[PDB]
RNA sequence: UGGUUCUAUUUUCUAGGACUGAUUAAUAGGGACGGUCGGGGGCAUCAGUAUUCAAUUGUCAGAGGUGAAAUUCUUGGAUUUAUUGAAGACUAACUACUGCGAAAGCAUUUGCCAAGGACGUUUUCAUUAAUCAAGAACGACCAUAAACUAUGCCGACUAGGGAUCGGGUGGUGUUUUUUUAAUGACCCACUCGGCACCUUACGAGAACUGGGGGGAGUAUGGUCGCAAGGCUGAAACUUAAAGGAA
């Protein structure tokens, strides 16, 4: 394991040169994601090119409830999407070639760390009940 | 692990290894209340709560006078009668170092919960 | 063409890496000719540290680099004129030009 | 998206109504991104020289092999030499108290396929987490070896030191170099994470199944065994030949 994430400022204002307006970021954020990125690329984006350093502190709230409150909702949360679509390209890989037992090893390492998370959307009611990983 | 107990698990063992300050994180409310009773009781020098925004830092200064920490795993309720019987199951000597309690009154000693009269669920223990 | 055993018994030593290379170009005649190459990473004067190992990335392009200039070395040559042009071995000076950005 | 009517100049501007309402952001965890990293895996491709076999020469009497020999091949030319082809493996030196992998393990090139880790991050979710009984994944033909001298004090635990691998930041010299793209190598300091090594300080560290009882010896009027005699022939026979012994 190792110590590699983002350090938050201690701050928790605007930086005194973001010049740029409140809704502004909000209309971009939207337009975004409107023209089809996860809320995480809308974050990288926002950040590195209208540099907002993070929408929780510049907007009101976090950007997965501004897409939420401006009607661009997730059908499924970006975890579980990213690690759906990497357990089926895993699953296309092996019908492919199925010689590769390493990669039926990563892929069962996978399915358990889909089934963690689903398990936990569920209790929360994040995603309905009766959702199985196909 | 717990959270207060790995917190005197390094203010045990740092002043075992001879230092005089101990960094130690997360820090809460039960943690800053029994730094507060043990300092009351002379274990402990000064302590600073640095706050980050994530959930606080302690730098304890401490000079040689404490020699064991804990706390009690099970938080079982202990009467104003009883208080004495587990004093002397579990402190070293008769009057040699105190329990520390949650009360009603908050988080207190032992011998200070029966001088103001109230029992409460044991929480740790220091001498 | 081909050395003796003894000079490339000569030329290897531990740390550092071998990146050997080959191609099988056709010439300006119909010729067809598998050539090889070797090299050796250098230690550069004031290095401290006693490995000089390429990251293999670094080899990689070195090979690559290797076999596009040999082949255009070849096909640019018949073998009379590849011949003479590997007599005073300067293909050799040709990849270490190409070759000392990496 | 639909609909009703109010103000001054043939078409200008207007007012109203029906289809959300708590925190951080763990030197916890997950996910995305970025440049990468590796002998991690799978498929395909490429190469190398040995070995074995074969074809063609050249030459002639031996060649293997062993401590010596022998089985074996050989004037229907063995071994040696040269040219070439085919086969099945294998990846030499580089090769390390280095790397990667969950472990068993993994070393030629190039490409494809998915994967993974560390780092960077003023990205995202917000407790989604840790440990393991149970269970799951990996581990009629041609016939095979594994261990075998070893080591060390353990963990909830403080600091270091040198060297090395991967990433990052800064410095400002040399190799680099230029108006085709981006991209190095080394030196130094810091920092994160690894494989090890050399040290330090401080702690109860208690509460593929079947087992007699120490090491080195000694004695034996017990029990169970094995063992002597005495020239063979040769005993009911004083007995041949032949052999042994001296």
């Amino acid at each position: 394991k190792g110590i590699s994430s983002s350090a938050i400022p201690y701050s928790r204002n605007a930086p005194a040169w973001f010049k740029l307006s409140s809704e502004s970021v909000i209309e971009q954020i939207v337009k975004y994601a409107r023209k089809g990125l996860t809320p995480s690329q809308i974050g990288v984006l926002l950040r590195d090119a209208h540099g907002v350093t993070q929408a929780r502190v510049i907007t009101g709230n976090k950007i997965m409830r501004i897409l939420k409150s401006n009607g661009l909702a997730p059908e499924i949360p970006e975890d579980l999407y990213y690690l759906i679509k990497k357990a089926v390209s895993v699953r296309k890989h092996l019908e492919r070639n199925r010689k590769d037992k390493d990669a039926k090893f990563r892929l069962i390492l996978i399915e358990s760390r889909i089934h963690r998370l689903a398990r936990y959307y569920r209790t929360v009611a994040v995603l309905p009940p009766n959702w199985k990983y196909e | 692990s717990s959270v207060l107990a790995d917190a005197l698990n390094a203010i045990n063992n740092a002043e075992k290894t001879g230092k005089r300050q101990v960094l130690l994180r997360p820090s809460s409310k039960v943690i800053i209340k029994f730094l507060q009773v043990m300092q009351k009781h002379g274990y402990i020098g000064e302590f600073e709560y640095i706050d980050d925004h994530r959930s606080g830092k302690i730098v304890v200064q401490l000079n040689g006078r404490l020699n064991k920490c804990g706390v009690i795993s099970p938080r079982f309720n202990v009467k104003i009668g009883d208080i004495e019987k587990w004093t002397a199951n579990l402190l070293p000597a008769r009057q040699f170092g105190y329990v520390i309690l949650t009360t009603s009154a908050g988080i207190m000693d032992h011998e200070e919960a029966r001088r103001k009269h109230v029992s409460g669920k044991i929480l740790g223990f220091v001498y | 063409m081909d050395f003796t055993t003894d000079k490339l018994r000569s030329m290897v030593r531990k740390w550092q890496t071998l990146i050997e290379a080959n191609v099988t170009v056709k010439t300006s005649d119909d010729y067809v000719l598998r050539i090889f190459a070797i090299a050796f990473t250098r230690k550069q004067a004031n290095q401290v540290k006693r490995h000089s190992y390429a990251q293999s990335s670094h080899i990689r392009a070195i090979r690559k680099v290797i076999s596009e200039i040999l082949t255009k070395e070849v096909q640019g040559s018949t073998l009379a004129q590849l011949t003479s042009k590997l007599i005073p071995e300067v293909i050799n000076k040709e990849i270490e030009n190409a070759t000392k950005d990496i």
